[PDB]
This record gives structure tokens, C-alpha cells and sequence, in this order.
């Protein structure tokens, strides 16, 4: 008369690690780094703007393509790699720093500068450069100011705008550089030209500047673009000789929003809270192995390709 | 390590589907085998007990500060680069200990209840029975189907046996 | 897990105000003793943890400010990074309490169980253990005789014939 | 008879975590995040300057309310929310690394620059905006020099700072951007304006930026302030045309200490090495979860309220 | 911890030199020691995995110019970022240490006392135990003999009538 | 008769910590922090350049500090301490975002511009603050033009850049900064001066500024160094009339290495895959406590002397 203790077993064993073996056989064991992701944008859930070709900064100065995107509401902004900022060609102070910022907001409101200008200014150019319904146009925000009268010296103005809300607004303008001499001369007069910009947290000086350039889009000429924030209560003033760029209106950026960059569609049908460039990963694992660039709430990166936990006790085969 | 599994027990039971520890008896009338639900079940839950804690994280959430489609100024994007890479090297070198350690845990838990179910039973079976150093116990008196069932049960009085396996152990 | 405490030990003595560890009582006379050496052991290991704990540190200065702004770019990997910095933390945290509190109630356990063992060998052949924690002693043991078992004292070759016949019959 | 071993119990036990289980019942615990912190800056033992309403660059400039600031020694160095660092509008270019700086300082010396200026420059002007006592006074470091005559061309003018010292000093000095071409014609003359500023390691130049006709537009005049530190054995030159705002002393940061931004009040009884915004944290314990923002030797900053580590074995009671 | 090392066994033997673990004995013949091989294998093989997982082995550039300025903001960043790398390593490299240290002192202590545990089941109702590592044999061992307890072969039922009854008289 | 069990110990124990007693003795014990490294930069198995007192910057402008590295190929690049980058007083808009890219590199081509100016300028200018063979010289990969006639107005130019390769190519140039308007008006003429660069992806511009300033080598004038990148395809054009200092050469970064800045001797007979300030770390330790900044594959840094892991049990020796 016997009884014997003894424990289970199973035939084939899973194969862990521990502090003092590399090849430890168990019973079982699960998965502690995520190594699958969703092929999509999961955005159900979340108020989200596919940008599609138009790039955060165009949204605020106009630039055709984001026509679609100059205002809005939104919790999750996506960026997208084909995306464009400028049609008339050139580029901007800080654009990092101003894209992110654009990239963390929760919406966009325009707002007019209420900008008028006496009867020899023309305010209205144009060019082939940016198309908007089959015809020349020019960046819906901004205004091309030039001299009414073609050779003549573009006349002395001063345009204040006045923050009268309670949060601070972003304004932006251009300064355009000229690729010729001749160009400068019938654009804004052979006078030298002076730009200034002012406000209580702003003061500069800009000076269109010549040169031979590579064409972009079909010009040699480029706008370089500007930046500030105009505190509530204050003024900004622009006093200008001919080469700015005007605002036509300003932007308030609202709330806060999760920025992605990514080239995955988007799925409005499944929920994520963690993304990257190849879509979102939903997981319950602490640990995860696709990217080290993820935005939102992630499993951690780790340079690993499975790390298996035991769940079971040694197999002992027969 | 408590010395039982991948010890004195020779090996496993693949044929105790039933749980995870279990006893073989035999007797007069036949053999048997049956999972001791108690000793399994403080096991199964200590190891749930660490899945619940391995999924019980919750997150901050993160932004973007390095541009997927545009180029960053070299200088803040080496800093980023150096930060990010010694994040990472952070967190694998967590991962792996917290593996490695969970593992050895949980392999000398399970061990030890083994041992406790070992040792239950032998002070249990007090001066009826023998060790037999593989894990048996030698029963000197007649043990029932019945009486079987009281050692698992917990049911089994020694002393109602006492006077016969003392007679039969002495000689 | 060692066997004994919320093991083959029902539960514990409130009424031991006077020790971790101990003995209880049953003779003619008879009724509870704390282990000094036993309770000290344990002692000794939480406050080694305690210890390590309450160990001190680099000097940090501030990288941004309370009351003015800094630039959005470099504001936002100062950001990233505390919160890296802060997850690591967290975690590191949580891992330490939850796994020295598995190896403090294990260690206390463990120490329950060597002074139980420890009496068990004392005894040699004149106890029998009840399962419950309990030794049976099989020879009259007045409270002189019952110091010498927690005094570690107790000579069990004195007691043996008396205790082997009483156990076999 | 018998002899039975066993443990002690308490009637009210703690609850604990740990890795197989949640809810875990102790004897006893205590807890390793400091969650209550002292509402006091605690400086026994620091010799400390609390700054009130005055602002660290302030320090260096010399405003008004900085007067019994401009030099000193500390290890402790105190800033307060809302404190003034300007008395005239304007900004300082690349403030907050200034700020820093100023902050990471065990004291201030302050060193006649040695400036002299002939007679046609005007350098005893002051100003409304910068009170001092009940007149009219400017930034008590600094110079704003003018034609003595008005309306005529501020002469060309040399002026050379040369630290003869065994560290580095720090200068500061400012840009008049006039509110417009009137007050600038009447203040320099009606040359073009030029300010450069060239050490052995320095070069850069200025040009006043003059603003436009309306005062309240955000094209006034303003002051805009600049720095560099210059090595010793190193000279620094000004050549200047009108504009300057220059030094009458320079700054010398001396050893280290330690810079705290807090609105507590300060409490000379008690001891501290760490700090935030509420006042301090003295503690033992590893954690805190009081803020993540802290200076000074501190607990680490974790998002947990409590965890609490066991001091005694598994409670069992009856 | 087990109970043994540093335990009911009293100290360690200096002299034993080709072993961690092993067997002193005493009979007709005299005494002698040997170690037991399997065991402090187990031992030994346990620790290298240890140091194995401790020499296992990220490219870094630098960040920082030795030899020339960096931009103070940009610097105090870097400053504090990387302190707070080196608090985190720091700690990681002591609690690695001492959690690696305790669990290879208790795994030390509890490869004994399996030792221990399998010659106890072996000699069976033939010997008894005195408390401090010792088996007292109730009946002659001889060279030969002892071998098959280190062995792991001595058959208890050849000498199991004549023990029984010299424990009992 | 009696059969005891035991285990070994050691005459002299090595103390380690636990979690609960910072006191334990133990048989044996083994380091975990590397306390000493190698005072050499140990490169075998490395093709390594040592530009000795050549800065890494004068190596895409061609001061004569730097004129063995002009062009090469290595793996690990050598910055020592006090190098020169400038001979011509001056300094450089973002160096060292500039200064980490050519130490992120594994090499340099140069590559000519081909620029030509007309009958009316002077390209040789030399200075006395850069000398070769002890005579007035000028960066080698750079050209400073002036009138050929003296006080007159440099003529409205035009040089363009044109990359025809597969490949970014690097383009650097200066702006003359003069001491005083007599200077000014004797290089470049009394007229006003203008410098506007523009590629596809980059447009600045520039003004010669004159100012009172220390000598540096001699010279109280400066010129500023600028910086860009031209892509595969792309062409960069400068429009001035006085103060260009123009490229001669552009520049090709080539692959990746390792910089490192130490002023340990080389030696080329030892190996290893990390360095700091003063020389190499050799170790298969997984913390080291020489020093917080390093350089390439290198144990973590620890503030800790020692760190020892038991390698043995508790140590009971008889008392
Ligand atoms: C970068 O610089 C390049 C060189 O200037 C630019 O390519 C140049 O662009 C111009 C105008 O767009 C082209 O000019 C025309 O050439 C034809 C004759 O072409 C044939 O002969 C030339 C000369 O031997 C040969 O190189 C060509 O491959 C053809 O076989 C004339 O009939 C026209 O009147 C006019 O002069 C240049 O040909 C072209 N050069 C090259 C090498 O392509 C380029 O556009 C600039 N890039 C950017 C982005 O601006
Ligand atoms: C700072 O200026 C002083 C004079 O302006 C320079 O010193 C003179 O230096 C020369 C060269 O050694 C000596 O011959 C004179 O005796 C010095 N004069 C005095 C009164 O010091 C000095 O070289 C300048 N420093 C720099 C770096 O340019
Ligand atoms: C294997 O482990 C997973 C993880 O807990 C669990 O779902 C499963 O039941 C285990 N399977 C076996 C073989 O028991
Ligand atoms: C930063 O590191 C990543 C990883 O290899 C790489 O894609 C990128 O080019 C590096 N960026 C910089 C600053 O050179
Ligand atoms: C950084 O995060 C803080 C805290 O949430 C916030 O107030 C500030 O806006 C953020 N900075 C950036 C760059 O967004
Ligand atoms: C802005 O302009 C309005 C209207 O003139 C005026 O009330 C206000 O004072 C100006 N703001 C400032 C700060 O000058
Ligand atoms: C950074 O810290 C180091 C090392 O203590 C120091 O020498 C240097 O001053 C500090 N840099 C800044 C920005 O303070």
C-alpha cells in the first residue's frame, strides 16, 4: 500500500530565462514584448484631421492645398509625407517650433486684421504659382501688395492690428525677395525698401534683398515668413515701404491635440491610444519592439525580439 | 529551490491533466491518480497574480519631438538621439531582469508548493507510513479506496490506525 | 513559501506582545514564551531593508521655469524627457516594494520554519508532530523541562526510554 | 502535554503589494513616497538672498526695483513670480540662458566700465517710465546717450571695455529703438545708424529699429537689451553712431549656488536640500510625489499616491 | 533561507578543498572526507549563469564638446538629462547586486540542505539526526559502506531489523 | 558510527552587500564597476586620422593647421585640445551643429566649384594671418576677392554652384567684416554693399559690417564663416559687389565614423570600442566609474567605487 505526490508535465516545453539559466524548459510561458501593430490610424473615438497634402504651416498662411484646413476642431492632428506649405516659394523663421505648436493645438479660428490700404496700392497680386479654382491666386491669408501704378515707389503705410480677445493670437507675414532689379523696380518703385513689425514682445527690421536664383514652382523670387504672438491687448504694427506680405488674418490656435506623423490610412472603426509612422499598437504588453518613435500612451521600446515569462513551473518529461 | 520538482520527484506526470500537483495510490483494489485542486490553485494564482501586474501599467502620454518628415537641427537632434538610445537601453535592460527574476520566482514557487503538499501529507500519514526518498510514502497498514481518499481529503486519523502500522513497521 | 506561517500554523497570537516568535504551553501547571533569537533574526532584515531604502543624492538644478517661457522646441524634449524620466521612476518603484515585500513575508515565514525545526531536532525521539505546529511530548515535562526545549538546553537522551515506550504502547 | 510554536498577529493589519499579489495583509508598514512637504522655503544654514519683486536680470541692468540687488554673495538664490525686470519697454535677446546663469551664481560684483564720452554727447537722460524715489531716473547700470545738441549727428564714438581680471565678466548693454523718424533725427541726427560690438571671441552689429507715428502701436520706443561675457585679458569695443545704450558697469557672476523659483515664504528656522515651487521636501524616504519639478537633492518624482513597503510578516489573525 | 549554511551547521570546513559541499564520517576503520561533486556543480553552474547575464552587452556619440563652449541653456539640459541617467544606473547597479547577492548566498544554503535532505530519506528509520548536520548510524558502516551513502546507493533494508532495534535498547 | 555533512570555507572572506545586511561575508566575491582604463586611444583594427592642432572645421576651409586634412577616408576621427580652425580672425553660424556633423563622418572629398571672376577683381588675396612657408597665404578652399583697382566699387557678380552628383554636398563661405570705412572703401569701393546666396532650399543674405575691434592674429577685421547643405541636383548661386569670401572647393561628407576629442597618445597595438577624455575603456564589466562622458560602446557610468557580486556562499569560518 502506497500514495505517491507528484506534479504534472507536458510534452513539449516552452523555453525561459532566469537569473541563473539562459535555457530554462517550463510548462508555459507568454509574450512580454508586443512585436504586431495595426496597419491603420485607429481613430474611432477621437474628433481626428487627416491633413492629407497640406502641411501645418500652410494651414496658416493658405497655401492652396489646405484650402480644406484653414479652421477646424480637432483632438489628433495627422501630418503626412507628401505634404505641401508653400506655393509661391520660400521659406520660415522657427518652422519646427511652429509646427509643433500647430501640431499640439486642438483647432484653429481666423480672425481678420481688418488691413485696408489707400488707392495706389494694388493688394490683390497674384501668380501661376498658386492655382486655386484654375486660376492665379495667392495665399488666402496673406496679401501681395504692390505698387497700383507699375514703375512707381510703393507709398509709405503703417497697419496696426489689435488683439480685443482674452487669448493670444499667432500672425504671420512675408517679406518678398525680389530675383531681379527690374522686378523690385516694377513691384514697389526704385526706392529702398524698409520693412518694420512691432509689438510690446516683437520689434524687427526686414530689407527685400535681390538675387538670381534657382526657380521653385517657376520663380527665382521667395517669401520668407515670419512669426509672433500678439498677447491679448496688444498691437502689432507693420510700417512698410513695399515687399511685405501681408496678413489678411490671423489664427488662434485652441485647446490641446495629439500631433502623429504617419503614413497609414486611417480606420475610424477601431480604438488605439499609442501610434507611430506604421499605424497604432494596441496591446495589454509592457513592452514592444516595432518603434522607437511612438506618440500618445505606449508600451515602452525595447531592443528585443521576445522575452518570454514563465507561466508554469520546470518540465520534467517522462 | 525547494528540492522537489527537478528533484527528488523524478519527473512529471504528463498524464495528470486534472492540475497542476496530485497523488498516485495503490492498494488492494487497483491504482489510482487525482489532482490536489488546493495546492494547484494557490500556484495558478500566484502566477495570475504576476500577469495582473504585468499588464496593470498606465500610461503618460507622449508627444512627438523628433520630425518622421523633416529634417532637425543636427545639433538638438543629437541630444534627442542620445536621450532616446539611453531610454532604450533603460528600459531592455528592465525587460530582461524582469523576465529573468519573474522567472526564477516563479519556477522556485511552484517548487515549494510541491514541497508544502509533501509535507502536509507526511505529517499527516504521522507513524503509519515511510518515506521512500522518490516521493512515495509506504503505508504499513491497510489503506482503502476510502482511506485514500481521507489522506487527500484531509480527512485521515492516524490514530485509528496507530496500533497496527507500528506492529507491522517493527517487524 | 516556507510551510508554516498561513501555512500548517492556522494563524497567529495577538496576545504575543512579546516577540515575532514562540512557544506555547501544556503540562501539569500548565499555560506562552517568546523567542528572542528568532524574532531578532527577522528584525535584523527589515531594518537592513530599511536601511537601503532611507539611503541617500545628486544636486539638480532647475532646466525650466516657473514663471516665464521657454522656447516650444526645446521646452517639448524637456518635456519628453521628464516624463521618460519619471516612467522609469515609477517603475522602478513599484517593482522595489513588490518585490521586497515577497522576500520579507517569505524571509519571515522562513524564520518560523528553522525554529520549528530546530525544536523538532531537539526532541529527537520523544515528540511527534501534530501537523498543526504542535510537539507531543511523550514524557512529563514541567516548566523547568519545557525552558530547557526554548532555551535550546533540552537533552533528549534523558527522557528517551520513558518517551520510546510511551510511544509504543 | 505538549509544546506549540507559532507567531505573532495584530488586530488591525496593513495591506501591502507584491509580485503574485495585490492586497496583500502585513502586522505592519511604512511608506516610501513623501506626499507632504513643508509650504516654507527652508534656508537654515544658507546664506540666501530672496529677490522680491525683483527679477535676476534686473540684477545686472540695474531697474529700479533691483536697487538693493545690484550686487552680493549667496549660495541660495531666490526669484519670485511677477518680479520686475524692466522699468522702459523692451526684451533682452537670449534671456533665459541669461537667467540661468544669473540663477547658477554664488554672488554678483559689479565693475565700472570707465566709460567717458566728449561733449557733444548728452548721457545724463532719464525717463518717466523708470521712477526712482519720486523723479525721473533710468536703469542704474547703463547710459542713455544722446546729442547734446539736438537734432544734429551723435558723433562717431569709440568706447573700449577691457577686463584686466582673472575671470570672465558680463555685459549687458541696450539698443534704443526710437517710436519714430522725428524722435530718432532728434536724438542722433538724421545719419544712418550703426552699432557694432567686437571683442577677441564677439562680433555683432545693430541698427535702431524706429518705429511709427501713433504711440499706443506696437511700433514705439523701446529698449531691447543684449550680453556677452568677455575673457580675461580680452577687450570689448563699441563703435557707435547713435542708439547705444551703453554700460557704465559690468557684471562678474562669482562661485555657485543654487537657484529656487518659489512664492513661499522663507523660514530661517528649519533645514532643506530640496525645493519647489510650494516650498520644501525633507524627507528620508526615495520617493515623492509632491512635483516634478524640483531643485536641489531630492526624492525621485513618481505618479503613485502610495506604496507601502512591509515591515513584518503576513498577518493571520483567528 | 534554509536553515543550514550559517544554520544548524555550525561552520564551514577550511579543509575541504575540492568541494563546496561533502561528507565527514566516522567508523571502525577511522574517519575521512570527501565532497559531493553533483552538488556544488549545482552551485557552481548557477553562479556562472549569473556572471554569464552580467557581461552580456548600444553605439553613443558625443554631446558635449570637451574642448569647446556649449550653449548654456542647451548644456544645463544635457547636464541634467545625463544625471539623471547616471541616478538610475546607479541605483540598477546597487539593487542589482544586492538582489543578486542575497539570492546566491540563499541558493548556496538551500543546495546543502537538499544534499542534506536526500541522505536523510536514504538512511530511512536506520540513523538519526543530532541537530547539527550529523547522521548517528544504529549499526556499523564501513568504508565501503559510507561510500554507498555518498553514492546515493546504500540499501537501507540490509540493515534495517538490526537498526530498529538498537535505537530501541 | 556517524556520516556529517558540511560545506567548504575560506581562511579569507570578501564582504558583500544584500537586500538586508550591508556586512555579509561570502567565499568569494567578483567586481561589477571598472575602476582603471588604458591612458592611451587605443586603435588597432581602426583607420583613425589624428588631425593634431588642425580643428575640424579648419579642415572644410583650409587653414594651413589643416592642410594633411584637406580630404581622407577613416573610421575614428581625433580632435585635440586647442586645435585651429581660423587663421584669418573670425567665427562660424552654428558650429557646432557643424563641428558634430564632420565628426559624425567617415570622410571628406573636396570638390571644386569652378568659379571664375571677371577682369576687374583681385582672387589672391593674402593676409599675414595665415602663413605658409612663413609668408602671407589664405585659406585654401576659399577666396577673397577685392577691386584690382584700389578704392574703386567691386563689381555686381554672379558665381553659381552647381551639384552634379549623386551626393549633399557641403558649401561654405565667408563675409569680410573690415576694421574701419578707409578699409571698406579701398576693397570694395564706397558703394553699398550686398551678399545674397539661394539654392532651391536656402536663402540668405549678408552686409560687410565695420567696427572698431581687437587683433587676433594682427587684424582688428573678422570674417564670418555660413554654411549650407546642397542637395543632388541643385544649384546655389551668390549674387555680391564686395565682402564675399567665395569657395573655391565644396565639400563631401562621406560615410560615418567615430570622433572622439582626447589628448591620449595613440597607441596602435591595443584594441577597443570605447573612449573618453583620457583614453580607452577595456572591460567586459558592465559599469565603469572612470568617467560620465564617453564615447562609442561603453559600459554604463556609475557613482560608485565598488560593486561586489557574491560568487560563493556565506563564509563560516570556525570560530
Ligand atoms: C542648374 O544649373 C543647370 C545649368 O544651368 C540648369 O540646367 C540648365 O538650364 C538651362 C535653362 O533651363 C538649359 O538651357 C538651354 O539649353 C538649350 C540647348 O540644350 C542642349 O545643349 C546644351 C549645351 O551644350 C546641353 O548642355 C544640353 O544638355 C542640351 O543638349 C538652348 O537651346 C536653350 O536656349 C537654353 O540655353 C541648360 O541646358 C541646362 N543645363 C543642363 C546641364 O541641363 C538647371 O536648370 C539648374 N537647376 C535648377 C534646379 O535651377
Ligand atoms: C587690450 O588693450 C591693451 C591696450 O589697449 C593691449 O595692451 C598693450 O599691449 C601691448 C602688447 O603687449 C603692450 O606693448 C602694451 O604695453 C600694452 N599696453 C597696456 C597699457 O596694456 C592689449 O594687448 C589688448 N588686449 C587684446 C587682447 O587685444
Ligand atoms: C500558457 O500561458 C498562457 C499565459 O498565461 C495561458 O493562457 C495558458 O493557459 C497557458 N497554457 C497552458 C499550456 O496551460
Ligand atoms: C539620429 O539617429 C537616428 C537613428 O539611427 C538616425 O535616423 C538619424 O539620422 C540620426 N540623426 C541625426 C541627428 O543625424
Ligand atoms: C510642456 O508641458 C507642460 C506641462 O504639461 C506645458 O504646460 C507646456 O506647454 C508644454 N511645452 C510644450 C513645448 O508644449
Ligand atoms: C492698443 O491700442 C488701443 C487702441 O488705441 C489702446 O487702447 C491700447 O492702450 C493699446 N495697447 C497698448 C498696450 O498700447
Ligand atoms: C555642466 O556641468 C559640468 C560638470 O559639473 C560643468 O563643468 C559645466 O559648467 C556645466 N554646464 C552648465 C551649462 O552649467
Amino acid at each position: 500500500d502506497k500514495i505517491c505526490l507528484g506534479h504534472h508535465a507536458v510534452a513539449n516545453g516552452t523555453i525561459v530565462k532566469t537569473l541563473t539559466n539562459e535555457q530554462e524548459e517550463v510548462t508555459n510561458a507568454t509574450e512580454t514584448v508586443e512585436s504586431t501593430g495595426i496597419n491603420r490610424l485607429c481613430m474611432k473615438g477621437r474628433k481626428h484631421k487627416d491633413l492629407g497634402n497640406c502641411h501645418p504651416i500652410g494651414m496658416l498662411i493658405g497655401t492652396p492645398a489646405c484650402d480644406l484646413h484653414l479652421t477646424g476642431m480637432w483632438d489628433t492632428l495627422i501630418e503626412r509625407e507628401n505634404a505641401i506649405a508653400y506655393c509661391y516659394p520660400g521659406a520660415t523663421v522657427n518652422v519646427e517650433a511652429l509646427r509643433q505648436k500647430i501640431m499640439e493645438s486642438g483647432g484653429i479660428n481666423k480672425i481678420s486684421t481688418g488691413f485696408t490700404y489707400g488707392s495706389s496700392i494694388n493688394s490683390a497680386g497674384t501668380t501661376r504659382a498658386c492655382m486655386r479654382n484654375g486660376g492665379n491666386s495667392f495665399y488666402a491669408e496673406l496679401k501681395w501688395l504692390v505698387s497700383k501704378s507699375k514703375g512707381q515707389n510703393f507709398p509709405q503705410t503703417t497697419n496696426t492690428y489689435r488683439n480685443t480677445d482674452t487669448a493670444e493670437h499667432l500672425i504671420m507675414w512675408g517679406i518678398h525677395h525680389p530675383s531681379s532689379t527690374q522686378e523690385k523696380n516694377t513691384l514697389y518703385g526704385t526706392q529702398s525698401l524698409s520693412i518694420s513689425v512691432g509689438s510690446s514682445t516683437y520689434r524687427n527690421n526686414f530689407v527685400p534683398v535681390v538675387g538670381a536664383r534657382p526657380q521653385v514652382n517657376g520663380l527665382s523670387s521667395r517669401i520668407d515668413f515670419h512669426w509672433t504672438l500678439v498677447q491679448p491687448g496688444d498691437n502689432i504694427t507693420f510700417s512698410h515701404n513695399g515687399g511685405l506680405i501681408a496678413p489678411s488674418r490671423v489664427s488662434k490656435l485652441i485647446g490641446r491635440g495629439l500631433g502623429i506623423q504617419s503614413d497609414a490610412p486611417i480606420d475610424n472603426n477601431c480604438e488605439s491610444k499609442c501610434f507611430w509612422r506604421g499605424g497604432s499598437i494596441n496591446t495589454r504588453l509592457p513592452f514592444q519592439n516595432l518603434s522607437p518613435r511612438t506618440v500618445g500612451q505606449c508600451p515602452k521600446y525595447v531592443n528585443r525580439r521576445s522575452l518570454m515569462l514563465a507561466t508554469g513551473m520546470r518540465n520534467v518529461p517522462e | 529551490l525547494f528540492g522537489a520538482i527537478a528533484g527528488f520527484l523524478e519527473n512529471g506526470w504528463e498524464g495528470m491533466v486534472d492540475g497542476w500537483y496530485g497523488f498516485r495510490h495503490q492498494n488492494a483494489q487497483g491504482t489510482g491518480q487525482a489532482a490536489d485542486y488546493k495546492s494547484t490553485q494557490a500556484a495558478i494564482d500566484q502566477i495570475t497574480g504576476k500577469l495582473n501586474r504585468l499588464v496593470e501599467k498606465t500610461n503618460t502620454e507622449f508627444e512627438s519631438i523628433e520630425s518622421e518628415f523633416s529634417e532637425i537641427e543636427h545639433q538638438i537632434g543629437n541630444v534627442i538621439n542620445w536621450t532616446k538610445d539611453s531610454i532604450t537601453d533603460i528600459w531592455t535592460y528592465q525587460a530582461e531582469l524582469l523576465v529573468a527574476m519573474e522567472n526564477q520566482h516563479t519556477i522556485d514557487m511552484a517548487d515549494s508548493e510541491m514541497l508544502n503538499l509533501y509535507e502536509r501529507v507526511r505529517k499527516q500519514l504521522r507513524q503509519n507510513a515511510e518515506e521512500d526518498g522518490k516521493g512515495c510514502f509506504e503505508i504499513y497498514h491497510a489503506c482503502d479506496d476510502s482511506c485514500m481518499e481521507s489522506i487527500r481529503n484531509n480527512t485521515y486519523d492516524h490514530s485509528q490506525y496507530r496500533e497496527e502500522a507500528l506492529l507491522n513497521r517493527l517487524n
